[PDB]
């Protein structure tokens, strides 16, 4: 059988997804919990040119704020007591495919920045030093909070907003 | 504060993307051009860059008017 | 001699354990204090395929909520003042065997998430950075509180519920 | 000259101490204030095999309930605003020797648990993360309150009782 | 010109101060309000070996009983909502010099204990965890109430009395 | 069409930029967020002799303080667990062109120093060892904080101030 | 015109410099920040027999502790991921001339040792292997901390102290 | 005049040295810092048959663990970026004489092995390839740590212990 | 709201697991199929996935009916 | 509720410890065995484990009876 | 209840401190020794430890009697 | 504390740079020379080195006075 | 576990070295032979090889007993 | 603990250096010799080696006394 989309506003949103097909600009999805955000990311990617490519979805809340900037990107050896190898990255694992960051508002100012830098340059370095890796990952942010607000609270970098705010989809409860 | 820039810039962009995503989009309609000039553009040049890449992709025919734009602006 | 099971509902629960034998899906055990939860986990594991493998039982209450997300998983060096080596993990110690988390309700939202991520992916990273370790641990949660309730209180992640709620055993007082 | 023991019940208790000599199981001492509890701990240890080893006596009342679980064990860096180094521990200072916890009843439920875990496993972690230290410390609890009672009040973990209740000495006023 | 001492009992007390010179044992000063207690502390310290060293006088009444055990000693980060840095201490500021605790009777049982521990060990920890700082501070307690009494009222730890009661000066109205 | 400068103080600042043209001494730009700092750097460089040369702008906040001293400069192999090649540098990428360090105040004391050394010598080494690379990069620092202040706070090296303080432009809100 | 020395203690220190002229034994300079230490080194060398020879001043703080032992001395190829050539050295660049190590206390125990070995033998090897280079460099250490202290803290090798402590100059604030 | 030995245990140790005279088996010296270890090596060698022969003392701590296996032995050309000549060796410089390795415990497992091979065979090769040099050097290890312990920690090769443990001298503090 | 999915899905699952745990379980009985269709499935597809892995393991014969299911649903 | 366990278990323990602390303790006397069976053992197996490590240490001869036990039970 | 301890202990202490504060204090006089034995010593050994550190410091000559002691005891 | 140095040094610098950036700048005017002597020069010789490289570049004619200097000092 | 080897081996060694360092050492005394047999010899044959080269050198007369040995074993 | 060494050693050194830096320094004066003997010499022979190379260089006439020494010792 199939999936489920039939209400006007969604009859719509599906198409918006379909059009966005041939694209790679990041996408910002927003709706209350349960509305289908992460279901749209997944669909956007099933529809993007890189459907067959991996889907690296990671809940930004499912990781202590102090280790996100260690697992998203990666880690350069001996910089934090105990390192079995410079740590790879979800960015690197998502290289060539999609990287669905769920619950964006929960990004530390430090990573909010560090992401921005990788959304524009596409290059990143694991900790102190310089970039030595090439990643081609389409950003897909989804959050249930109101981004704009957070911007006047200073909890959310504005320039990072507009950067992910290329394509913006809003799922109605 | 450069409404004399919105329509030219926009037109720049609409060209970039129309060519970037191989879309038969030639340009904005009057009705649309108005809107673009009224929007406050907080993001300024940046926001317009996005608003239009987005409008180029969402585009269905050869032109863009209140239709796709209102979706955003 | 032997152990003790003779009442119908338990004459039962023993079997449910026996059947579950050949499995690895997490299990959610619930009963009032003293009912035999932790006695069932232990039995489930004595019966699972990995009986000879270790049993890493850890009371989630027997550790200050701020250091659980440091000992369950592990810790990447220099991220918290003073680190003699990136800290191993009960997850890593329980690798290949069972990990009986007692009193689940007492999991911080941050770890409730972090666990979920490891119940599905099976990979984890110590703090910020990325996963660089491979753990094969069967989750065994036991709590004396009513999970569902906690879900409407927002103190307990729902998706983490259904994930551990694969097999659910309820010990009657 | 010498010390003082001459009444029957104490003429006794001294011996009980002497026998316990060759042991390491925790010991639970109980008597009204002033009866000589802390004098017995000290004697038990002067008599244990580890007499020459340190004696780390710490009044559980002589430290705000919120910092006990920070000084008994230790502390993993940056987990509480301001950390000059991951904090050592009285457990670690008492490693190889005795750890006389005075006025046990005054242990927070959180530490009552955290102690239990270290009385059985002998391993502990400073805050969130995992154990990375090896401590060999003989527990010596002394309290002037009636433990059992506290157990029906829920202020005192029972399993922690029986664990320290291996050897139990009661000093009569 | 000079200061003022001419009555026999004070002609005396001055000398007692002079003798005590070469010492560091805590000192307990007691007299009605205004009698010159805090004037003697100050003189004791002008005369001690550490005169050139700081004088950290702090009225134990000039701070809400719930924040004394946060400012005397210090504070380990994130243990109380809002911590800009683990809080230093008057003990730490008084390190190497004198710490004149005025109006001792006004010490909470919790700190009365916590002080004792630092009068003997000289080491202290900011909240839960362990000691990681070295302080060399000479205690100088002054109170206008009758200590002994307070001991039968249970408002004042006895062992803390005798500890500060090494040298005791009593200023007559 | 063109860009925007018409107010006196800016009608000015543009010229200051124009004059500075034929120069290479570092430049220190300061103004509240959004005032046009990074717009001036960019213009200074469009006007410097090396306009056609690269512009390596890097937000010092867009990188965890522990990996800046790994990406700005570069990295000598096997010095931190995991190194695919001694890491190049933004300094090396900016060689021959401009290096616009945004938000300078956010430089670690360690790098604040390490930069100074490269502003004077122009030579640098990736980690421990010695310099083996030749970089000709014009420094362009921009910060929104008040440098001087930071100097009395000790958070900002003074000598590094005067070094970048060769040419100083201040953008009024 | 000239330079500035006129106070007795400095009217002095200048001469001490003048006498030391005909020497090469290392020199240890110590004074608060700004007192003129690095101004004396420079003068000592302007006066030594090797004035016309180079002056290789290097701030030991202006380089991450992990790359100092890579740039002071030098580096033997392929020992750290990425090596364009076995790295030369400030020691080698300072060969025949002075090597003013500023802020000595900031030397890692590993280099503190490695320096000592070169102050006595005068030969050094870049990483693992053996010495194959001949360097004639006069050591000139300057630090603002109190060396002796650091020796009881174990942060500073004693034998390295006395070795640099041949000639010792102390600049008064 | 003379040197200093007069206490019984040392009145002794001197003789043990004297007897060992006519030998060449390695010697293991152990005592707390400062006890006179390196003073005994030196004396052992002044007394061995090869007194007139060189004394190549090298602190194993005075060289970064990654360059010891490059300077002790030697180095075969182009194996590490930058090699002016295959590097000689302290072993080769100590050929015909004594090689006093101070602080043995600080030997990498890799060299601990590589030494063993040269204590038995007496032949060694600089890096990958084969032995082409003949060295006759008497090993003299001195360490302040307890070797045996290190053996159960796995930080010290046992067979290398017994090999150096031919003659063992222990200097009492 | 897709009762036309429960019975097909369920049947998918019962197949996955019956093969995953080597259980001779062919499928659900009518009595069982009913229940599955009446349950509200708050967890939806997920909950059914679990409910059946669980029912496959608990399974004793070749089929599943009110028996094992009621244990849960 | 397993009085048929107390005497065997106890005997297990008395063996463990008698060997752990090198004590010439062979076993319990009748008088003692009775007591052990009458005690309610709230702690159950655990409490008996302790009660006997303790009784093994307190032991003076080769056996244990009302003597050492009463001290506790 | 160990008056046979006061005079020996005291004498211990007087030695410790006399050496700790470099005081030419040799010991207590009869008159003093009496007092020390009569005092009830609630603090016991502790209180005597203090009473004498204090008396050692307050000491002026080579001995201690009713003088310095009465100040306290 | 060497006001007798400011004007000579400054003049050194003004020469260095005037030659380094090929600027027809000959020297400071009285009005300017005053200022330079009054400034406290915390940076001292260093700060003056910068203040003047900067003033040499900012220079428009053949001389420097209150004009360019005030911009800084 | 070859105490029947210690005394023969040892004797081998004592011969090797006595000849290697030109020492008039003929052999071990009873008292010594005992010790050698009681030592656990973790190093085994190796450790005994060393223990005796060492004892041969330390040797003063014609024999070896508790004396030199105890130094080690 | 070899005060009988300080004056001879010192004298050794004073000779080495006096010859190494071509200084007409013959030796220490009484006043100086005393000091050298009182100093604790933590560094011992080493520290004296330095203290005197340093004193030889600082030397102005033919002898060394409290003067140059006090600078250090
Ligand atoms: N439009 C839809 N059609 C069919 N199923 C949906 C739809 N939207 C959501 N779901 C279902 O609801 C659940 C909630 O999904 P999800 O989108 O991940 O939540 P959230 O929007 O908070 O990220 C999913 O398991 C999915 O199967
Ligand atoms: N004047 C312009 N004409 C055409 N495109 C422009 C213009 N200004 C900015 N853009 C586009 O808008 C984006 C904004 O760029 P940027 O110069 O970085 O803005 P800012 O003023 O914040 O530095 C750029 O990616 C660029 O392609
Ligand atoms: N069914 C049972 N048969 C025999 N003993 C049991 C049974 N259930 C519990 N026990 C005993 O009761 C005690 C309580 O065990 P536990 O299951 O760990 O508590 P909880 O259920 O709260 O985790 C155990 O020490 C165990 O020996
Ligand atoms: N049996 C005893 N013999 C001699 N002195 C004792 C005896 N019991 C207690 N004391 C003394 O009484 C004081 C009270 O001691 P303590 O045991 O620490 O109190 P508590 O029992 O409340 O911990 C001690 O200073 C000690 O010298
Ligand atoms: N013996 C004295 N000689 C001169 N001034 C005194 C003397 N005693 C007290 N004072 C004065 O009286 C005031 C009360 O002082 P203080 O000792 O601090 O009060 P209290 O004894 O209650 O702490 C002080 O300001 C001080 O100058
Ligand atoms: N003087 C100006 N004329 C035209 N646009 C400007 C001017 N100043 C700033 N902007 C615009 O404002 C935005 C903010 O730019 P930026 O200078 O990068 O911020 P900041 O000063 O905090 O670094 C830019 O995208 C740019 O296009
Ligand atoms: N005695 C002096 N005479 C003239 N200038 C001095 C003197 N001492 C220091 N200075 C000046 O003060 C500044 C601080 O110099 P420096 O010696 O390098 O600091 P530090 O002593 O901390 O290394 C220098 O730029 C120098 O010109
Ligand atoms: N027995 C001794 N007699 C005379 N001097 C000694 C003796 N032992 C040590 N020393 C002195 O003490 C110093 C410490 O020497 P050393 O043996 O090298 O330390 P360590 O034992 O840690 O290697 C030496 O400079 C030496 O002159
Ligand atoms: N339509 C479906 N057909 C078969 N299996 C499904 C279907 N939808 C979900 N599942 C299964 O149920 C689980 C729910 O998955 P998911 O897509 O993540 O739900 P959600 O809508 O919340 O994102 C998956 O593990 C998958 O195997
Ligand atoms: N049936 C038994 N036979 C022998 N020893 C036992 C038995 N049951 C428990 N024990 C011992 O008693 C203690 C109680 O253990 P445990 O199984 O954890 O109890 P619980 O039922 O509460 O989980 C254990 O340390 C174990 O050594
Ligand atoms: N028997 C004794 N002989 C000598 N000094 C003692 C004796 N008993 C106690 N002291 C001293 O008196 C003080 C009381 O010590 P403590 O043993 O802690 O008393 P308590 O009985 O209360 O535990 C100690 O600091 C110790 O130095
Ligand atoms: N006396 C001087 N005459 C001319 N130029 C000087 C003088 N002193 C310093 N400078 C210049 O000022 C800068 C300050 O240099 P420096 O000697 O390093 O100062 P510091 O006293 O801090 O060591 C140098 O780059 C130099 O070119």
């Amino acid at each position: 059988e199939e999936y489920v989309f039939e209400s006007p506003k969604m009859k719509e949103i599906l198409e918006k997804i379909k059009k966005i097909s041939c694209a790679e600009c990041p996408v910002l999805i927003t709706g209350e919990s349960g509305v289908g955000k992460e279901v749209v990311a997944r669909l956007i990617h099933k529809l993007s040119d890189r459907s067959k490519e991996p889907f690296v979805a990671l809940n930004v809340a499912s990781i202590p704020r102090d280790i996100f900037e260690a697992e998203l990107f990666g880690y350069e050896k001996g910089a934090f007591t105990g390192a079995v190898s410079s740590k790879e990255g979800f960015f690197e694992l998502a290289d060539g495919g999609t990287l669905f960051l769920d619950e964006i508002g929960e990004l530390s100012l430090e990573a909010q920045a560090k992401l921005l830098r990788v959304i524009e340059s596409g290059k990143f370095y694991r900790l102190g030093g310089r970039k030595e890796i090439e990643v081609n990952v389409r950003i897909l942010a989804a959050t249930n909070r109101n981004i704009k607000e957070l911007v006047k609270e200073g909890k959310f970098r504005e320039d990072l907003y507009y950067r992910l705010g290329v394509i913006e989809i809003e799922i109605p409860p | 504060e450069r409404k004399e820039d919105i329509i030219p810039l926009a037109n720049h962009f609409l060209k970039k993307f129309s060519r970037k995503y191989a879309k038969e989009v030639e340009g904005f309609t009057k009705s649309a051009q108005e809107l673009l000039l009224s929007y406050p553009w907080y993001g300024n040049v940046r926001e317009l860059k996005n608003v239009i890449e987005r409008a180029v992709l969402f585009s269905e025919g050869k032109f863009i008017d209140r239709g796709e734009l209102s979706c955003l602006v």
